[PDB]
């Protein structure tokens, strides 16, 4: 995406590259510069990697700039949604119950991977079953909106699920 | 005197609720209002739901226990 220009350019014979794709032949840096400075325009070396490494006329700010351009539109995409986490435990009560899942259900609606999280202290006994009860039902509840992808996962000291939404 | 009626059933730990009072279901049947011992605060032995604990009862009232011994 950063390209090495103009006046950064020492590789002393470049494959001039014209303004749109051109190829004019083997031409001196000095000449390049020359040639640029004939369209105003600016010599990119865009590849010291090449054969006699290539230095490359356009508008390289213009182009750069609709580059950040576009790229901001995948950029903003490409986050796009990541994941949203719910620490629950072991005990947990009703109310709080509900506002967890409610939580999960908008994060669901705005469209993000929601991990299911319990951490854990001592008593591993019950553990796996407690989490269960709470992970699996709260799934149920929301099997019109979210798809499971993990399970009832160790990490040891901890346990993890994992909702993606239905629709992408 | 003091009177030895006292029920020295086993329950495994349904639920937990504050003051470390517990709604403890029995091997006996129920599950009712069990609260702890006294010896397992001092002794710092957490009691947590998924346990088998043993639930002293009262003949005048089984609906209320105490939690005697560590699960
Ligand atoms: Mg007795």
């Amino acid at each position: 995406k950063e390209y090495l220009t103009n006046e950064r350019i020492r590789a002393k014979q470049v494959r001039v590259v014209g303004p749109d794709g051109k190829q004019l032949g083997i031409m001196d840096t000095r000449e390049a510069l020359r040639l640029a400075q004939e369209m105003d325009l600016d010599l990119v070396l865009v590849g010291p990697n090449a054969d006699p490494p290539v230095a490359r006329i356009m508008d390289y700010s213009k182009w750069r700039y609709e580059q950040q351009m576009a790229e901001k539109e995948a950029r903003k995409k490409a986050k796009r949604t990541e994941v949203k986490s719910i620490k629950f435990r072991v005990k947990i009560d009703e109310h709080d119950y509900q506002t967890k899942l409610g939580h999960i259900k908008r994060f669901l609606q705005e469209g993000h991977k929601v991990k299911v999280t319990i951490m854990f202290r001592g008593r591993e006994v019950a553990h796996p079953e407690l989490g269960e009860r709470i992970l699996n039902r709260v799934t149920e509840d929301l099997k019109d909106l979210a798809v499971v992808e993990m399970k009832p996962e160790m990490l040891g000291r901890d346990m993890n699920m994992l909702l993606a939404p239905v629709k992408v | 005197a003091k009177e030895k009626d006292t029920i020295r059933t086993e329950g495994v730990v349904t639920e937990a609720l504050p003051n470390a009072t517990f709604r403890v279901k029995l091997d006996s049947g129920p599950e009712i209002l069990a609260y702890i011992s006294g010896k397992m605060r001092m002794h710092y032995i957490r009691i947590l739901p998924g346990d088998r604990v043993v639930v002293e009862i009262t003949p005048y009232d089984p609906t209320r226990g105490r939690i005697v011994y560590r699960k």
